[PDB]
C-alpha cells in the first residue's frame, strides 16, 4: 500500500521503464496536487473496505 | 471525476501516449497487487 499517488507512479513509471517527456519533478508536483492526492485517498478507502467483505 | 481518469489524463500530460497507457496498467496491477496483500496494520496507516 502506497498512501500518496506520486510515490506509486513513481515506481510504477521505473517498472514499466517509461521516463516523463517533461521531468519526474513535474509530475511528482502534478500529482501532489491536494485535489488528485485525495481522490487517490478516497479511493484507496473504498477499495480497502471492498476488500474488508 | 474518478480517480482513474484523473490520473490518466495527467500521465497524458507528461508520457508519450504509448507510455502512459502502460504506466497506468501497471499502476493498476501494483494498486491491485497491495490490495490483496493488505494488512490491518496497513488499514491503520491511513
Amino acid at each position: 500500500m502506497q498512501l500518496l499517488l506520486s510515490e506509486a507512479v513513481s515506481r510504477a513509471a521505473k517498472a514499466a521503464g517509461a521516463r516523463p517527456l517533461t521531468s519526474p519533478e513535474s509530475l511528482s508536483r502534478d500529482l501532489e496536487a491536494p485535489e488528485v492526492q485525495e481522490s487517490y485517498r478516497q479511493q484507496l478507502r473504498s477499495d480497502i473496505q471492498k476488500r474488508l467483505q | 471525476p474518478q480517480v482513474w481518469q484523473l490520473i490518466s489524463k495527467v500521465l497524458a500530460r507528461h508520457f508519450s501516449a504509448a507510455d502512459a497507457s502502460r504506466v497506468l496498467e501497471q499502476l493498476q496491477r501494483d494498486y491491485e497487487r497491495s490490495l490483496s496483500r493488505l494488512t490491518l496494520d496497513d488499514i491503520e496507516r491511513l
